[PDB]
């Protein structure tokens, strides 16, 4: 009975390997601040996977940056969920 | 005015 | 199929909100990411975790800082939380002085030298570029 | 209304990032073996995150590497799921 | 919410199965790799997908093959998978003469390259070493 | 007898 060393162990990235992440210097980032919005519903309804899948959908699509350089406007961001769990997560 | 980190 | 959740304590919330990095550094101030650092305490708060909220420490303070939460005993809390805010590359984020790989900083807390957290969820939530590639995006 | 490109990806991957993937010579990979299985019980069952949970504990628990070379005797691996999907998906 | 799988097809499942390979690589043949094959035909077949079934493919044909199945109509399909067996590095797959890039093959399917699969799950499963690490585990 | 890929 051995579990690996590298077992049980998330990460919840912002963004997708190689990218910029975004942040909105009032409202905060575009992840902490849909993953917050996203747990404050669900942590008591959907297992933390779930929870993190709507924080992709959320940051897929309602957020796209502005920029009076054409070179950093109008562009996007998907997160990047990383799971070495071995069993389901509840908050409940 | 977005931002990078 | 479920993680064990209810042990007596939920577990640690470390929050890293790194926001002014050193001239050498060329980063700039991370505006916004103190509206971050009070809306994860806040909800970690509610799912009855126990928050640390740590702002502006170096490559080194972070690493010990680490170190010393991995050597804490855990025996009594069901997972933990790491947050990281900051500026980043692909496996790596940046204390207020330079780069520290996130392999270095996750390493204390692997199945075998926290034994304490051993079968329990370990997150960590990272906020950070990846590099420097641009999203075009695909309308619908 | 726009998507990030990288959007509605799943990458799921044998073992960890850096990591040795191991294999059977008779019944093939302990990944592969452990994914078939748990689709055959579980796919008119469970969200694909969460059969893709039962893999990475099923790996995890089950399979332990055997060499007469001390530094490639007892390993252990565990899958590395990475989503960038944006909803959840069931096969039933 | 969960994406839509009631599109008239399930979609492709393309299953690179690569066992043997050139002396130039000095990569030793992957015995077992066809059990596995077998046995993902049978999967996806039972999940109601068009299997396909490729055997040693080179980088080349790799390459061609996925860029070819990307300019599909995927229109009546509700996803894609795509299963890699093979040797490999952090971000490689081998063809039987060579490495190739993981993003060089998924990168046909991006949402605002394979416009028939905007909005629809792209599925990776790669059997194949992500690098040279070993995990000696800890007693639970 | 393990094989690694």
């Amino acid at each position: 009975h051995k579990i690996p060393v590298e077992a049980d162990f998330l990460y919840a990235y912002s963004t997708a390997p190689g990218y910029y992440s975004w942040r909105n210097s009032k409202d905060g980032s575009w992840f902490i601040q849909s993953l917050c919005a996203m747990l404050k519903q669900y942590a008591d309804k959907l297992e933390f996977m779930h929870i993190l899948t709507r924080v992709n959908r959320k940051v897929a699509t309602e957020f796209e940056s502005f920029s009076f350089d054409a070179t950093f406007h109008a562009k996007k961001q998907i997160p990047c969920i990383v799971s070495m769990l071995t069993k389901e997560l509840y908050f409940y | 005015i977005t931002a990078k980190d | 199929n479920s993680y064990k959740m209810d042990y007596p304590e939920m577990g640690l919330c470390i929050i890293i909100n790194n926001k002014n990095f050193h001239k050498s550094t060329g980063m700039t101030s991370r505006s916004g990411t103190d509206v971050d650092a009070a809306n994860l305490r806040e909800t970690f708060r509610n799912l009855k975790y126990e928050v640390r909220n740590k702002n502006d420490l170096t490559r080194e303070e972070i690493v010990e800082l680490m170190r010393d939460v991995s050597k804490e005993d855990h025996s009594k809390r069901s997972s933990f939380v790491c947050v990281l805010l900051s500026h980043g590359e692909e496996g790596i984020i940046f204390g207020t002085n330079g780069p520290v790989d996130l392999k270095k900083i996750t390493n204390f807390f692997r199945g075998d030298r926290c034994r304490s957290l051993t079968g329990k969820p370990k997150l960590f939530i990272i906020q950070a570029c990846r590099g420097t590639e641009l999203d075009c995006g695909i309308e619908t």
